[PDB]
């Protein structure tokens, strides 16, 4: 059931440092189709320049043009997941040791261009938010990698999947086992609606809201870790963010007589003719009355509006009752503040399911 | 031609107070010569700017004053009016049609009073707000007699279409391909819209059928009054 | 793989225990997930809280949150049974057709409470708790059943013939626990259907009924549509619209893709989550009550 | 725990064993496997049920109600058929890409030929035993094809219907894969007979629509500031129940791709797994 698959990828965005283990790694999509899908979804409301001056800027910014969009299987279409951290996990559990994690990072990796492709992206990522358009219908099941090696400007690393990862007993890591760890956001307080004892195999969910305000947009890739049932997920993110949900509704209205008569008209007084008042005469000249409902409608976006919740099945637990200590680690060139766990493996499938309401 | 369709969802949707209609009123670029600015910074250049055009009232010794309106347009240069006439066909990009050197046009949004007491006069003067540079900005200023001249053009907008589509007909007629069903149900159409018309006259005619504006913009300003 | 172990209650009566030693065929469901299990949590004096007996929606939506499990063979020593996890073989186990009809191939068996008639009651004499086994099945006529009982429901505020066979029901509904949310679930596939189409379908049926008068299929929609029809002249009828772009816009596709999302939704909701399908081998397909058979897992 | 054995078609010797040789990725599937099996149950000649000529839902109803599983073995003189299961092993997990549409990593196995358009599905009419094999698309872009060929039909009808058609038919739907092109789309005079099942599908559709669209201005306005009118709601509700089953289509199996067999010429070697 574990299967060694590796990808010919040399510097898309990550840097040659030391490898970690517990990193995740997504797969992006090609802007060209997403436009090119998005551009009947748009649904007019916004300036396309705004898009194409964004998306210039992207292919500006990235190393290597004559790379992206052409040749084999070379290309930008993995992240890692210490600019997911950066970008993201900044304003989650503490945020006085968050930046200062965050500047050490840029201050260590780039150290001469760092702040100018951070802003790069978050800009993007802003222009791509705001125009209305998701990218998690895109976005893939991968595997986590986990080797280390080492080359002259070279680096190929495996990915391995669930099974037998920690008893195949690989003797390649700094123990006889091999290292399993979390950064500190991946778990948020649910006791206040789930006081009732967790009895039962917990299970790993991935959840990534969507807000719709005034000219202002944000994401928030959250971790949830709950017992709940997956149908029961929708529901308890709504109980949740019930102080928002409301906000987002009201603000999601962007982009009258009632027929109270039924109910006397239905069985007595009943013109029905259909068929033979149609069918007969040309009907060019009779359409007089009828009705008009006293206004003028053209579209009711409600579909896109409403989506604000998703949960997808992403990592299990071999065994329940998951302990988690809270310690230091010193590795690298810096010490950062990092949780270690154990019993906790990767694997499933990314099926969206979402519930909005 | 799209941001105004695409902002009339919002006329469209008054209900209520009928005392602003909007309307489409094309106004040509002439004048664009004595601006002495550059055109490519009037369309898109260097965003930041937000250009906006205002339109307020001028009333006279009564007071108050209409709360501005938040619009906007665009430009379109080389040869707009062949790409407003002429269906799009940018794909299939050929010498199709034939005329000289045209201009450029812009749409610009103008409230109008509708009501059982409509009345009319010239005592109001419409202000334009230009986001430009207040040193000779060259602008306009006009009453309201020009804005309601109480006519319109019906019949000298039929002969436009005529020979429109009689250069389309010649033109796919032109090319020999698709089958012989189109060029005779072609034919049957044409010999339907008259006897003695084609049979003793002439199919198409095209004569000296060249796209022009003489009888046009000269005539037909009060012709279907009752 | 993982087995959990129930301790045996005391007081065994062989009445039950010869049934339990030569059957080992049982559907049961359970809430509390434990390796090591004494009393576990399936009572119904305490599931009866206040008092009142449990209405049909509580149940269902219980058996919604709750889990499945199967129960696999049971030694003299100890109890042992088989829980469902994650999409793994589970090797050594055993079914039987609870059910007095026929079972599809490839079926997925769900969990339901007894409604479609009166199941034997076995009054176990332990101290402990009693187990009672539940008489239905799956989906063929849960499909029928689910949708009779939001009617019922939804109008407050039967006969199946299949084959020359009548079935018999018994409804029961006297608490609102669950009204507040069916008349929510409704309201809001209300809220999620309605669609700028529907519009354009309905200033169309002139060109329909004119397309359909020479097509035959009209019976099939007007055998049931007795009041589309008469609700049909009832509305706008708006003639063709302006749309404010004809180069990127297509009102068709949003429709279809809201539709789609919101069938995915509503199948999501009302599809209990069961991976069971078995294969035959050599013999035929459909099983027959009285018989036994293995257990695959796909 | 049992072998699965086939009978080897006589006096067509040279050109089966051309094709066989050149598709050696086919995947063959059986609704009830048994010790011996032959050819004349799970071809075409054998869908035809309830006293009517198998269609597009009958086919895709057979495709849903069936298991999966896949061969691998090209002999010119022996033809035999393997266990497929989690116990048993199965060495040398060779296949082949059929299709030569690109795919990409990470994929999900469905079953949907392309017979509403550009199917090119080559068979052998003279025996008549024919085996279609479906392509595999994405959930993602088989939602995406579904959505535009329903479409399709809803406007060509709408045209056909109004005596007045729109001049907008296709807009900009050009589907590519990282700077690629499709072509597809590229005829609109063929006509094909897979057409008279689809229209009932969409008028159904459009019906539901309506009926669901009508009972929230019948029932209350809450958001606007001898007929028992029961029967046409059950039935809506029946049909809604019976097509919540029809339109479950989740992936069964799992595409594992080692590097990339497309990258510079799709149809090379690809990795694949059973989870």
């Amino acid at each position: 059931t574990t299967q060694l698959i590796q990808q010919v990828s040399l510097t898309d965005f990550f840097r040659p440092d030391i490898e970690h283990a517990g990193s995740i790694v997504l797969i992006l999509r090609h802007p060209s189709d997403m436009i090119g899908e998005a551009n009947t979804l748009t649904q007019a409301g916004r300036d396309p320049d705004v898009l194409l001056e964004g998306l210039r800027n992207l292919f500006n910014a990235c190393t290597a043009p004559w790379t992206v969009g052409e040749g084999g299987g070379l290309r930008a279409y993995v992240t890692s997941l210490s600019f997911i951290a950066a970008c993201r996990a900044e304003e989650y559990t503490d945020k006085q040791a968050a930046d200062a994690n965050r500047t050490a990072i840029v201050s260590a990796y780039g150290c001469s261009r760092m702040e100018t492709r951070l802003i790069r992206f978050s800009e993007c990522l802003r222009a791509m938010v705001q125009c209305h358009v998701f990218p998690h219908r895109f976005i893939s099941f991968f595997g986590s990698l986990l080797e280390y090696t080492i080359q002259d400007n070279l680096c190929n690393i495996t990915a391995v999947a669930k099974g037998p990862q920690e008893a195949a007993r690989t003797d390649k890591t700094s123990t006889r086992r091999v290292t399993a760890n979390i950064p500190a956001c991946v778990f948020w307080d649910v006791d206040k609606d789930l006081h009732l004892s967790a009895d039962g195999l917990k299970h790993v969910f991935l959840v990534f809201v969507y807000t719709q305000r005034r000219q202002r947009e944000g994401v928030r890739l959250h971790l949830a870790l709950s017992q709940l049932n997956e149908q029961c997920f929708g529901r308890g993110i709504g109980f949740l963010l019930g102080r928002i949900r409301a906000e987002n509704a009201a603000w999601g209205t962007e982009g009258t007589r009632a027929l109270p008569l039924v109910q006397l008209s239905n069985d007595p007084t009943s013109p029905r003719c259909s068929i033979g008042e149609i069918t007969g005469v040309n009907w060019n000249l009779a359409r007089q009355r009828l009705y008009q409902w006293t206004g003028d409608f053209r579209g009711l976006p409600t579909q896109l509006s409403c989506m604000y919740a998703a949960y997808t099945l992403i990592g299990t637990i071999p065994s329940e009752s998951v302990r988690y200590t809270r310690r230091m680690e010193r590795f690298g060139g810096y010490n950062v503040p990092t949780i270690w766990l154990e019993g906790v493996v990767w694997g499933g499938t990314n099926t969206w399911n979402e519930c909005y309401y | 031609m799209e941001a105004h369709l695409a902002n009339e969802t919002k006329h469209a949707l008054w209900h209520n107070d009928h005392t602003k209609g909007l309307l489409h009123v094309v106004i040509p670029n002439a004048g664009l010569i004595a601006a002495g600015i550059d055109p490519a910074l009037l369309i898109l250049k260097k965003p930041g700017q937000r250009f906006k055009v205002e339109v307020q009232t001028r009333y006279h010794a009564t007071g108050q004053c209409e709360p501005w309106c938040q619009v906007f347009a665009a430009y379109i240069p080389d040869n707009a009016l062949t790409n407003l006439l002429i269906p799009k066909t940018e794909p299939f990009v050929s010498h199709v049609f034939s005329a000289t050197h045209n201009s450029g046009g812009l749409i610009l949004s103008l409230p109008v009073y509708l009501s059982p007491g409509l009345f009319f006069d010239a005592f109001n003067v419409v202000a334009i707000r230009i986001n430009t540079g207040n040193r000779k900005h060259r602008d306009i200023c006009i009453m309201y007699a020009e804005l309601i001249p109480n006519g319109t053009r019906y019949f000298a907008d039929g002969q436009r279409v005529l020979l429109l589509c009689k250069q389309l007909i010649a033109y796919i007629r032109c090319t020999p391909r698709l089958a012989s069903s189109i060029k005779i149900y072609a034919e049957h159409m044409v010999a339907a819209m008259g006897e003695s018309h084609t049979s003793n006259g002439d199919n198409i005619g095209p004569v000296s059928s060249i796209i022009d504006l003489d009888r046009q913009l000269t005539s037909g300003g009060i012709d279907d009054s009752p | 793989p993982f087995e959990i172990e129930v301790l045996l209650p005391g007081e065994l009566s062989p009445a039950e225990t010869s049934a339990l030693q030569k059957c080992e065929g049982k559907i049961i469901t359970f809430s509390t997930l434990r390796h090591r299990a004494s009393l576990v949590d399936i009572a119904l004096s305490s599931y009866y809280i206040n008092g009142a007996p449990p209405d049909t929606l509580s149940l269902l939506e219980a058996y919604r949150m709750r889990f499945a499990a199967v129960i696999t063979r049971v030694i003299p020593g100890k109890l042992l049974a088989h829980a469902i996890g994650v999409g793994t073989p589970t090797p050594g186990l055993f079914i039987q057709n609870t059910s007095p009809v026929d079972l599809c191939n490839g079926d997925y068996i769900c969990l339901l409470p007894p409604v479609f008639g009166s199941a034997d009651s076995i009054r176990l004499d332990s101290v402990g708790l009693e187990i009672v086994f539940p008489l239905t099945i799956p989906q063929t006529l849960m499909r029928e059943i689910i949708a009779k009982v939001v009617a019922r429901a939804v109008e407050r505020t039967d006969v199946i013939c299949y084959n020359g066979r009548r079935y018999e029901l018994e409804t029961n509904l006297q608490h609102r626990d669950g009204s507040d949310a069916a008349i929510r679930t409704l309201v809001l596939n209300l809220m999620f259907s309605i669609n700028e189409g529907c519009l354009l379908l309905l200033a169309l049926i002139p060109t329909l009924l004119v397309q359909g008068a020479h097509d035959g299929y009209v019976n099939l929609l007007i055998q049931t549509a007795n009041c589309v029809r008469e609700t049909g002249q009832l509305i706008n009828i708006p003639p063709m619209p302006r749309i404010q772009d004809g180069h990127r816009r297509f009102p068709i596709y949003e429709t279809i893709s809201s539709w789609i999302s919101t069938s995915s939704r509503l199948g999501d909701t009302l599809g209990t989550r069961a991976i069971l399908r078995v294969c035959v081998f050599d013999g035929p397909s459909t099983v027959h009550p009285g018989d036994r058979t293995a257990v695959i897992q796909v």
